[PDB]
C-alpha cells in the first residue's frame, strides 16, 4: 500500500523540517495479517525519525499530546490504532499547541 | 440596549456598516457586546486591537505579567484607546486561577482564550462550560499556529441528547503532555504567525456576535454550514523557508460533545463548587 | 553591513532568534533589508507593523492621503516608533504615478503593494519587473481578501528560456474590468480580512529576506517546495455567518513567466523610458 | 455529469451568499457533441444567477475580470471554453481583487 504520511503542530522539526512523506508500506504486517495503524507509528518512529522517541511515542504507545486523522477524519472512531490501512489514505500526526 | 447611532459613531463604523450582514443593525450587536481576552502578550495584542477596531462595546483583558514594573494589561489598553476611545476595556490586572475565574467570567458574552499555558486552558474551558459561555480558543509557539471555536452555540453541561458543540476536553480529551510543553518564552515565537492567529480569534468572536451564534436555535437542529457544532481546527504552520503553501492552512473538521467528556460529557462529576475548592487539580502537567 | 549585535537588539530578538531559521545570522539579514510599502491606509498599516516588529532594517510608506490635514503616512510612522524604535522609517508623503514610480522602487530590495488601485497595481508589477525586484502583492475589498508572491526570484525581462518567476501580468493577465471594480472606500471592509492579508504581506517579505528567496538559484533548477516559480494564490473570504471553514483557505498554484506575457515576456515592448513618458497609458479603467 | 461549482472573490454575492453549488448535467450539449465550459457559462448566467449579466458575462463571454479554474488547475491550458467536462470536476469562478 503506498500512502502519503505528513506532520505538523512543531512535530516535522522531528523529521528534519520536512512534513510530506511517501513511503510505499508491506500489504501485509510482521505476522501476515493486514497493516495496521499499530505498525506505522513503529516504522516511522524507528526509521523515519531523525531525533532522539520521548516525544513522538513513550511507553508502546502515541505521546497523548498528538492527534491522528485518516482522510482528516478522527482517528479514533475509525480503528484507533488497529486500522488496516488503505491503498491510498493520508494519515496526519500534529502535536496540540498549548503555548500563546 | 443602545438602539441608535452617534454621528461620532456612524462616521468611525461606515467603512464596514456598508457590508453584508453588518447594518445599523449588524453592528449595534458589537456595541452592546461584552467580549473578554484571558491573556495580553502575543496573541492578546492582535485579538484586542482588531476587536477595539470594530467597536466591540465593552473588551476585557486578563494579565497579571509585566513587560519586557508596568503591567502588559495597561500597556496594552493605553495602546487600544488609540485604535478606538469609545469601547470600555476593563483590565484584571492580576492572572486567573481557580478561586476567581469563575468570578471572571460570568458577566462576559463570548471568552477569548491566548493563555499560554496548558493547564489554564484546560480550567477556562470547564467554566466557559459550566457557565455556559462560548470560547474562542487559540494557541501559538515557534513556527506554527491553531485555533478553533468550542462550545457554541452554549449546549447546557450533559445535554448529550441533542446535536452539541465540542468542548476543549472534548476535543484534546487528556493530553497535555507533560515533558512535550514548550512555552512561548521557552521556544520563542515568530511575528506573522501569532498575528495571523489572533486576528483571526477576534474575526471568530465578532462573527459570533454580529451573525449571533451563541444562540441556541429554534426542536430544530443547528445549520452545519456555520462549522459551529462541528467546528474545523485551522492549522497554520509558518514555513520560512517557502512561499505560501498548498498545505500552509490545513483545516481539521472536528466531533461534537464527546458523550462520555470528564466535564461537558454525560455523568460529569464536574462542579463551579468543585474547580473553586481545587477539585479537579490542574496537576495534569 | 553591520556585522554584530547589540544589547539593545539582542534583547528586543531573542523571542524570535531561538527559532529555527533565524539565528544572528538570520536576523542580521532583517536589520540589512530594505522593503518598501506603497499603500498606507488598510493593508498598509498591519503590514508595516510585523515588518517595524520583526526589525526590518529601513521601511519605506508611500501614499499622499490624509486621515478620517495630516497625511496618513506621518499618522502610521509615529505609530511604528512605538513598535520598534530601531529601525529607519522613510515616507514618501505623496501619491506614486509613473513619472516618479521608477524612482521610488530602485533603492528597495523587496516590494509590498497595498495600492487598492488597479491602475497602480499593474504600473508598479511593470517597474518592479524591470529594476529587477520581487513583489509580494495583496488585495482586500469588503468580506474577501487574497495574496500572492510575484517576480521571486526577479528573473530578467524577456528570458522565457529558464523556469522562471510570474509577474501581476504573467498572472491577471489583461483585466482589470472597468465596471466591476469596487473600491474599498466604495464596498467597505471588515476588519480581520484585512490584518489577516496584511500580516501575511509583512510574513511573506520577511521569508523572502531571512532564507534569501530574491537571490537567483546556483545552470541548476529552483526548487519547487519553495512555491517561488510556482507560487500560490491564496483567497481568503470572510463569512460572517459561519466558523472558520474547510474553503475558508484556498490555495491556486500559479504558472511561471506566460512566455507571451505583454511586459516580462518573450518580444516586451515595455521599457523604464516607455512608463515616464506615459507609454502603456494606465487608460485600461 | 455530476460536478461541484463554487465561486469567491465577492462573486458568490451574485448567487445570493452561496459559494458550494451542486448541479448534475446533461452529457451532451444542445448541438449533442459532450458539455463544453461555453455552456456551464451559459447554463450558470441563465438559471444559477440571481442578480442583474453585467458582472459576471458580457458580450457573449465571461468578464476580463474572473480566473477559471478546473480540478484548482489554469482553465487556457486545458481547454480555455471549449472544454469536455468530466464525471466529477471541480470549477471556479474567483473575480481578481484590485482594491486594498
Ligand atoms: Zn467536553
Ligand atoms: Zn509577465
Amino acid at each position: 500500500i503506498p500512502i502519503t504520511v505528513d506532520f505538523s503542530g512543531g512535530l516535522e522539526m522531528l523529521f528534519d523540517n520536512q512534513r510530506r512523506h511517501s513511503i510505499s508500506l508491506p500489504a501485509k504486517d510482521t505476522e501476515g495479517k493486514p497493516v495496521t495503524i499499530a505498525f506505522l507509528i513503529d516504522y516511522i518512529c524507528k526509521k523515519l525519525m531523525k531525533d532522539p522517541t520521548d516525544l513522538f511515542v513513550l511507553d508502546n504507545h502515541i505521546r497523548p499530546g498528538i492527534l491522528v486523522l485518516i482522510n482528516d477524519a478522527d482517528w479514533e472512531l475509525e480503528g484507533e490504532e488497529a486500522y488496516e490501512i488503505q491503498p491510498n489514505d493520508n494519515i496526519l500526526f500534529v502535536s496540540t499547541l498549548h503555548g500563546g | 440596549t443602545q438602539k441608535s447611532l452617534s454621528k461620532e459613531e456612524i462616521e468611525r463604523y461606515s467603512r464596514q456598516m456598508i457590508v453584508p450582514g453588518m447594518g445599523k443593525e449588524g453592528q449595534l450587536r458589537l456595541m452592546n457586546a461584552k467580549v473578554l481576552i484571558i491573556g495580553a502578550g502575543g496573541l492578546g495584542c492582535p485579538a484586542a486591537q482588531y476587536l477595539a477596531g470594530a467597536g466591540v462595546g465593552t473588551i476585557g483583558i486578563v494579565d497579571g505579567d509585566s513587560v519586557e514594573g508596568m503591567l502588559k494589561v495597561d500597556s496594552l489598553i493605553t495602546h487600544l484607546i488609540e485604535i478606538n476611545p469609545l469601547p470600555v476595556y476593563v483590565p484584571y490586572r492580576f492572572d486567573l486561577t481557580p478561586q476567581n475565574a469563575a468570578q471572571i467570567i460570568k458577566p462576559w458574552d463570548v471568552i477569548l482564550d491566548c493563555t499560554d499555558n496548558p493547564a489554564t486552558r484546560y480550567l477556562i474551558s470547564d467554566v466557559c462550560v459550566l457557565l455556559g459561555k462560548p470560547l474562542v480558543s487559540a494557541a501559538s509557539v515557534q513556527k506554527s499556529g491553531q485555533l478553533i471555536v468550542l462550545n457554541c452555540p452554549p449546549t447546557p453541561q450533559g445535554v448529550v441528547n441533542k446535536k452539541a458543540a465540542p468542548c476543549y476536553r472534548c476535543c484534546f480529551k487528556k493530553p497535555p503532555p507533560p515533558s512535550a510543553q514548550t512555552s512561548k518564552g521557552e521556544a520563542g515565537i515568530m511575528g506573522p504567525v501569532v498575528g495571523m492567529m489572533g486576528v483571526a480569534q477576534a474575526g471568530e468572536a465578532i462573527k459570533i456576535l454580529v451573525s449571533q451564534l451563541h444562540m441556541p436555535p429554534k426542536g430544530e437542529e443547528v445549520s452545519p454550514e456555520k462549522n459551529l457544532v462541528q467546528p474545523t481546527l485551522l492549522i497554520y504552520t509558518y514555513d520560512l523557508n517557502s512561499a505560501i503553501g498548498p498545505y500552509s492552512f490545513r483545516a481539521l473538521k472536528m466531533g461534537g460533545r464527546k458523550k462520555d467528556c470528564f466535564a461537558c460529557g454525560e455523568n460529569s462529576t464536574l462542579t463551579l463548587d468543585g474547580i473553586k475548592s481545587g477539585n479537579p487539580n490542574y496537576v495534569q502537567q
